[PDB]
RNA sequence: CCUUAACCUACUAAAUAGUGGUGCUAGCAUUUGCUGGUUAUCCACUUCUUAGAGGGACUAUCGGUUUCAAGCCGAUGGAAGUUUGAGGCAAUAACAGGUCUGUGAUGCCCUUAGACGUUCUGGGCCGCACGCGCGCUACACUGACGGAGCCAGCGAGUCUAACCUUGGCCGAGAGGUCUUGGUAAUCUUGUGAAACUCCGUCGUGCUGGGGAUAGAGCAUUGUAAUUAUUGCUCUUCAACGAGGAAUUC
């Protein structure tokens, strides 16, 4: 019939991205990972440990995908949920900019983003290429 | 602290000889059973469905529901 | 345990001091050609159907 | 030069009020009125509205 | 994920670092009831300790247990953030240090034995038995003491 | 702004707005008459800006 | 019932249900009637409906409350305690849920039994605190059945609202709790026993 | 040139356009598909129009749909309308008039605003309030 | 309360007595005339001084 | 009457708004197809968006009720039928209401060089047994936490200057650094807001609800941060288990 990645749901994409992601084994994950916390405005690490990094990589892509061109900031305002000031009101806080500009590094590296022009990261045409593929694979799966 | 935080070979083979005539299957149900917290009573749920007993009725978190087995 | 149905024929007048009490005749259904005046609690229109937990006793104003 | 848009405008009426009264003092004896600026290539115009223009 | 069985291989209560533990907890939250010990120091140790956070308090290995120890008082070795301390610079040997137990305690009147020594506003104003920290006193804390 | 000098009072407060309005044309000419459209058409308070160019 | 695709695919009981019964989440509107006289032009059931949400303005007018879905009612009322209020999405999956639960017990249409626990709440004739001198005695009053819909809708979810509050129990297990208790009188519920006794104060004062 | 029609739905700020043209039968929203959608919930909420007239009446006809605007909940019904305003404006335009009256006809009874835009719209909040018509408190002395 | 105010019904007046022949149970026409034929202000003025001519109009005609 | 929010496939139009075609081009399917990219490669439009000019509603049609009066009520129609929603404006008169602490508006009085003038240094308005008010955060399971889904509108922004700030690296974070666009429907910005939705973890235990109080380290504004301007990390883990009489909206 022909896909794209549109044709899939959000989450069951994004999980599917993870596991596939896992499977190969080439990624780069700096090694901060597990000692760190994602968010200025959060209050314990993810629950993934050995992983989610993974997750927000399969998101990043996902997301760089469905659009032009997006730099490390937009995915701290994206990423960036609510900090309570404890007694204090919450208010909107953008998360780390390392998270984000490590996984975009490592998604280039594994050529799957490009320091786009004009500014940011476009999705890859390998990229294009193997996001709608899994695509289909996690379509596939429903058959 | 109030007892039901693991398993006691007596406590699974007691899930596994009183999960019928429960139409009624869910985190509250089997704690109400005296036994298992949310923890691993959610463990039991995604255990029975290994094989048997529970039908899947409903989806998700906090809610969740199943029924005896035809 | 003997319900008596009986439907709003007009809207009389608000009573209570407060104002949320509404005046009102009422035909009971079953077997017609016989009013009696209620005092109701909630809002009513015309042709509504209250049901009279005892059959034979009416009031008029209140305070 | 070089200024917003916004800021211009209403800096431009700042440039009104001010000139209004400047001549609401000075030309009390000559029944000063009002006035207006109007803008031009070369020039910057401003007309005194006053029921007196022999003593101005 | 799945149903266990075990023996009697998990006692409840446990004792480590000077105090107790409560068993059938999930681990991770079991170390914070000991003191200096946060839910993300915690977290990182286990994590650092090659542990299963999915484990309670209950199970773990003896070995465990004191991997477990070790990595909590000697964190700068087994390569922890520093900046993850809560005695970094310290003001003497000016060593990182992550005072632990009963220990927190003593550093706690430590230092503040510091202040007031040294006469420094911040030592009077804990004397006094205030807020140090330069609230308004006027309306809040009533009750108190 | 509140309404008062002062401070007493409810607390009424008032809003202040002046309306800007922006329009702008292109047009393709010889330097004859945009000179002759721009000197006249004058008018007080309008702001007219004539730029030039293609970047 | 005649599958039909193009091109973007509709699932399988997707394509099937909707063209064919016009019915709920997927239960039967059709059946289900309000088992009291009166109560009907009281309780909605048809228009059927798919979900129980809708940009329904039931308030501009008196009635216009009255016209309401009734399962949308509940769900209405069960968004409140400020903290809940608002949030519908909430409200409408407790119901979604609620009702698959229901109708695990008993069978019934799950909706038919929110619609008998509604009827079967609503207090026949209440109190009110008329002056008559200081110390005000209580007038026993017929009250509307458009105040006893709304006064069961009230019970039922205050009620379930009150014991999901602190424990394990979800609120969708308690408020089908409340229902079925309610659907047939077993002064269980905190309905069943408000209703019966504002019915017995008021008896007491005729 | 093929036929089509393009149309719009709003609720509250939430506006949804809608093209209309003629195809093999797709229904996408933004660039996914109407079986996501998610709200969820709310996911027979945009279902319904096809479902009040037929699934079938589709497949002559391309739909595509975008939203800007609003909120999660203001855009689902922004689009349902644009839809259903959509499918009554290829019957207008390229099919008889006879049968756009029965969708009309099939669409008003049922409704839910269908081909009718919502006028509710947020009151403005006034000075002595943190609402509308909410004001403040007062203790007196 | 939508009562119509002294201009209003006073305009009426006026019209009617003499522009009776024209005017006629509309107010549509009966707003166009009140173009052609009176000088109003505003339109919403205008729509006012007509859609109660046509009232009285549409009751003068029975009595 | 004005203003704003609602209705115009009618009028005038738009590379500072957008839409359809075409080129140039990516991917997935290949049988056409699906889903992106390309401030000018052109062609066409104006539904979406913008604001000019109009139109529109007059509680209209019909029916109830009313002295068959002004009006009220119900239905249908309708963008709209509570003064269409919400404001702006607003007579006569009154108060010893507030304001000499907004005014280089002012009478009168005080003071005027050892100053009640002005400025500089430092402290104070923050001082804490405690009464009163407006509030913010909470007592959790319609919940907290962690992934993930991901959606607004009213604004505002730098010249003789340092304002709004994308992007790239570095940094756990706060932040840093080299660059960048915008005097702005053009850049920040689609302000990818937050509740919220979803899949998990926890499981009623002052608990993983709550985050006061405090310790230690890191940064940012500024000449200056001690009595801690703000921000961040770690640790410390209070009271509060729904709140008397009362009382706001
Ligand atoms: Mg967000
Ligand atoms: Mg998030
Ligand atoms: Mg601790
Ligand atoms: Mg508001
Ligand atoms: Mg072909
Ligand atoms: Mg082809
Ligand atoms: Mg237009
Ligand atoms: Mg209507
Ligand atoms: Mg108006
Ligand atoms: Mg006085
Ligand atoms: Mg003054
Ligand atoms: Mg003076
Ligand atoms: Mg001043
Ligand atoms: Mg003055
Ligand atoms: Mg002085
Ligand atoms: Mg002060
Ligand atoms: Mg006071
Ligand atoms: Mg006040
Ligand atoms: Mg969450
Ligand atoms: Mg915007
Ligand atoms: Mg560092
Ligand atoms: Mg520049
Ligand atoms: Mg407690
Ligand atoms: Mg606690
Ligand atoms: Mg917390
Ligand atoms: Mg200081
Ligand atoms: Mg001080
Ligand atoms: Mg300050
Ligand atoms: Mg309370």
């Amino acid at each position: 019939p022909g896909v794209s990645v549109r044709d899939v749901a959000a989450q069951d994409f994004i999980n599917a991205y993870a596991s596939f992601l896992q499977r190969q084994g080439k990624l780069e994950v700096p090694g901060y990972v597990d000692i760190v916390k994602t968010s200025s405005g959060n209050e314990m690490p993810p629950q993934d440990a050995e992983g989610w990094f993974y997750k927000r990589a399969a998101s990043v892509a996902r997301h760089i995908y469905m659009r032009k061109q997006v730099g490390v900031g937009k995915l701290n305002k994206l990423y960036g949920g609510a900090k309570s000031r404890g007694v204090r009101p919450y208010k909107h806080i953008d998360a780390s900019g390392s998270i984000n500009r490590k996984v975009l590094q490592a998604l280039e590296k594994i050529g799957i983003v490009e320091i786009s022009p004009k500014g940011g990261r476009r999705i890859s045409e390998n990229g294009q290429r193997d996001l709608d593929r899994i695509a289909a694979q996690t379509l596939e799966e429903d058959e | 602290a109030q007892h039901a935080v693991i398993l006691d070979q007596e406590k699974y083979d007691r899930i596994l000889k009183e999960v019928p005539t429960y139409r009624y299957v869910s985190v509250s149900v089997l704690v109400d059973r005296l036994k298992i917290g949310g923890s691993l009573a959610r463990i039991a749920l995604r255990h029975l469905e290994k094989e048997g007993i529970i039908k899947p009725i409903s989806k998700h978190s906090k809610q969740a529901i199943y029924t005896r087995a035809t | 345990t003997p319900v008596t149905l009986a439907k709003v024929i007009k809207v009389l007048g608000r009573t209570g001091s407060r104002g949320g009490v509404t005046q009102v005749r009422v035909e009971f259904l079953e077997d017609t050609s016989r009013t009696i005046v209620r005092n109701v609690k909630g809002p009513v229109r015309e042709n509504d159907i209250l049901v009279l937990m005892e059959s034979e006793r009416e009031a008029r104003r209140l305070r | 030069a070089l200024i917003s848009k916004k800021r211009k405008l209403v800096a431009d009426g700042v440039f009104y009020a001010e000139l209004n009264e400047f001549f609401t003092r000075e030309l009390a004896e000559e029944g000063y009125s009002g006035v207006e600026v109007r803008v031009t290539p070369t020039k910057t115009e401003v007309i005194i509205r006053a029921t007196r223009t022999q003593d101005v | 994920s799945l149903v266990v069985q075990e023996q009697g291989s998990f006692q409840h209560i446990l004792r480590l670092l000077n105090t107790n533990v409560d068993g059938n907890i999930k681990i991770v939250y079991a170390l914070t009831t000991i003191k200096g010990v946060g839910r993300r120091y915690s977290n990182l140790v286990c994590k650092k300790a090659d542990v299963d956070l999915h484990k309670r308090a209950g199970e773990l290995t003896q070995e465990e247990l004191e991997r477990i120890v070790q990595i909590m008082q000697n964190p700068t070795h087994y390569k922890i953030p520093a900046w993850f301390l809560n005695r970094q610079n310290d003001i003497t040997d000016g060593k990182d240090y992550h005072t632990l137990a009963n220990n927190v305690e003593s550093k706690l009147r430590d230092d503040l034995e510091r202040l007031k020594k040294i006469r420094a506003h911040r030592g009077i104003r804990h004397f006094w038995g205030l807020r140090v920290r330069g609230q308004h006193t006027k309306t809040t804390g009533r009750r108190r003491a | 702004t509140r309404k008062t000098p002062n401070g007493e009072g409810s607390k009424t407060w008032e809003t202040y707005e002046m309306r800007i309005h922006k329009r702008y044309i292109d047009l393709e000419a010889p330097v004859q008459i945009v000179k002759r459209i721009t000197q006249i058409t004058i008018e007080p308070g309008v702001d007219v800006e004539v730029v030039v160019a293609s970047n | 019932f005649t599958p039909v695709v193009l091109a973007t695919p509709i699932p399988e009981e997707v394509q099937q249900a909707q063209t064919e019964i016009k019915l709920f989440n997927k239960w039967s509107f059709e059946e289900v009637e309000v088992k009291d006289a009166s109560l009907v032009d009281y309780v909605q059931v048809r228009q059927p409906i798919f979900v129980a949400h809708t940009a329904g303005r039931y308030a501009n007018k008196r009635f216009r409350k009255a016209q309401c879905p009734i399962i949308e009612r509940l769900t209405n009322s069960l968004m409140m305690n400020g903290r809940n209020n608002g949030k519908k999405l909430k409200a409408v999956r407790i119901i979604k849920h609620t009702l698959d639960i229901i109708n695990v017990l008993t069978d019934q249409n799950p909706i038919q039994v929110v619609v008998d626990a509604i009827t079967n709440t609503g207090p026949r004739e209440d109190t009110t605190r008329v002056g008559g001198g200081g110390a005000a005695r209580r007038q026993a009053v017929d009250v509307s059945p458009l105040r006893r819909v709304n006064q069961a809708i009230a019970l039922l979810t205050i009620g379930a609202r009150e014991a999901a509050f602190r424990n394990i129990k979800t609120i969708a297990e308690t408020l089908a709790e409340e229902l079925i208790n309610a659907a047939k009188g077993s002064s269980t519920s905190y309905a069943i026993k408000k209703k019966d006794e504002l019915e017995r104060v008021a008896k007491s004062n005729r | 040139a093929v036929p089509s029609v393009q149309t719009f739905g709003k609720k509250k700020s939430a506006t949804a356009v809608a093209h209309v043209k003629a195809g093999k039968g797709l229904i996408k929203v933004n660039g996914s598909p109407i079986t996501l959608v998610e709200p969820e919930i709310l996911r027979f909420k945009v279902y319904e129009p096809l479902l009040l007239v037929g699934l079938d009446k589709f497949s002559n006809i391309d739909i595509r749909v975008r939203v800007t605007g609003g909120g999660h909940v203001s855009q689902v019904y922004a689009i349902r309308q644009a839809i259903a305003k959509g499918l009554v404006a290829y019957h207008q335009k390229y099919v008889d008039e006879q049968s756009k009256n029965e969708l009309k006809k099939a669409f008003t009874s049922y409704d839910r605003t269908l081909l009718i835009a919502d006028s509710r719209r947020p009151e403005p909040k006034k000075f002595g309030g943190k609402g509308a018509r909410s004001r403040f408190q007062k203790s007196y002395r | 309360g939508r009562v119509r105010t002294k201009t209003v019904k006073r305009a009426s007046k006026a019209l009617i007595e003499r522009y009776y022949p024209k005017l006629t149970l509309d107010f549509q026409t009966n707003k166009r005339l009140c173009d052609e034929i009176a000088t109003i202000q505003s339109k919403r003025l205008r729509n006012k001084i007509a859609g109660y001519t046509t009232h009285l109009m549409k009751r003068i005609q029975k009595g």
